[PDB]
């Protein structure tokens, strides 16, 4: 019976980090489409820049608005790192736990342990496990809150500038 | 003769568990991913039977 | 010790403002930036710089 | 934070509307503000 | 193997959470059975020793 209900457990923790690395992958990667579609944006602003040199109030406002679009895209890949670390960790223990679970009682290599019956420092418990991914995972969201509008901000700057001269 | 069979199958099963593994990872890979990297030359490459 | 003035205006070198290879002007003379090391790669890609 | 960020553009677009404002007639009387810089 | 094995979690990756708490009782019963056990046949053989 003890060891029937050791499975279990294992399967539960698998099944439940999958779910989460799953949901991970899926926010990485629209953050990875929006940053593309700003970097596209910039590079249209600082065409029309040097087109411009063929009245003066347009040059300074160009320059800064190119400069507020870098500072946007700089939070963007920050975010980006934090979740692609996250991940990297998290499948890195998903795949151990998987090994200790296909063990049984005849497979080879198998021996006693010295001194593992303790429980250690720098160690968390659940809620805050779950607090630390939800946070990482909403900051991401937020973030591309701030790609989209910004999208539409610099679209709009474009075409009234256009329309104006 | 069984002690010999259950070690024989025994090391069979556990390269080929192994073998999953390494696949399953394979698989797991989608297109703007982070393992990328700019390696060269292996295209032209194989020692197998 | 002190800070360096980057601009006319009294703008300060905010650090966000340095990648690899880029030249830089410091009271006349100008500087030209190769490379790192260990802990600044770090950081620095942890802000997000490439 | 990001709201107050997207407000430093709405700030900017009353700036805008006062650059186009200060693109107007001499007569209209408007100032110079931060935005223009060295 | 198990417990030995689920000690190289990479930064905070650990739990110390019911599945722990349950194999720790695990080992706890173990050794209680191994003790009862010895006892019972300590309680045999002399027993035997009565008999021849």
């Amino acid at each position: 019976k003890s060891q029937s209900d050791v499975n279990k457990k294992l399967e539960q923790r698998l099944e439940e980090v999958r779910f989460w690395k799953k949901e991970l992958d899926d926010k990485l990667e629209q953050l990875v489409n929006q940053t593309d579609d700003l970097l596209t944006y910039k590079t249209r602003l600082e065409r029309s820049l040097e087109s411009y040199k063929e009245i003066h109030g347009v040059m300074n406002l160009l320059i800064r608005t190119l400069e507020e679009s870098t500072e946007q895209i700089r939070l963007n890949r920050s975010a980006k790192y934090n979740l692609e670390k996250d991940l990297r960790d998290k499948f890195t223990a998903i795949t151990i736990d998987d090994v200790c679970f296909s063990l049984n009682n005849n497979s080879p290599n198998i021996n006693f342990s010295e001194k593992v019956v303790r429980i250690e420092p720098n160690s968390v418990s659940l809620e805050d496990w779950l607090d630390f991914s939800n946070a990482n995972v909403e900051k991401a969201d937020k973030q591309l809150n701030n790609s989209t509008a910004l999208k539409t901000l610099v679209d709009q700057i474009l075409s009234q500038t256009a329309n104006d001269l | 003769s069984d002690r010999s069979a259950q070690h024989e199958l025994e090391k069979d099963l556990s390269d080929k568990q192994a073998a999953l593994r390494i696949d399953d990872k394979c698989q797991h890979l989608r297109n703007t991913s982070e393992g990328v990297s700019y390696f060269r030359g292996v295209e032209r490459v194989d020692a197998t039977v | 010790r002190q800070r360096f003035t980057k601009n006319d205006m009294g703008d300060h070198y905010h650090w966000k403002d340095l990648n690899r290879g880029i030249n830089l002007t410091v009271y006349g003379k100008t500087f030209r930036i190769v490379d790192c090391d260990r802990f600044t790669q770090d950081f620095l890609e942890s802000q997000g710089i490439e | 934070s990001y709201g107050n960020t997207t407000f430093k553009y709405f700030q900017d677009l009353r700036n805008t509307g006062l650059e186009k404002s200060y693109a107007l007639l001499s007569g209209g009387c408007f100032p110079t503000i931060f935005s223009p810089n060295s | 193997t198990r417990l030995e094995t689920r000690t190289h979690r990479p930064n905070v990756e650990l739990c110390r959470d019911i599945a722990q708490y349950r194999l720790i009782k695990e080992i706890q019963e173990i050794n209680h059975n191994v003790a009862r056990l010895k006892e019972t046949l300590a309680q045999a053989q002399t027993q035997l020793k009565a008999l021849y």
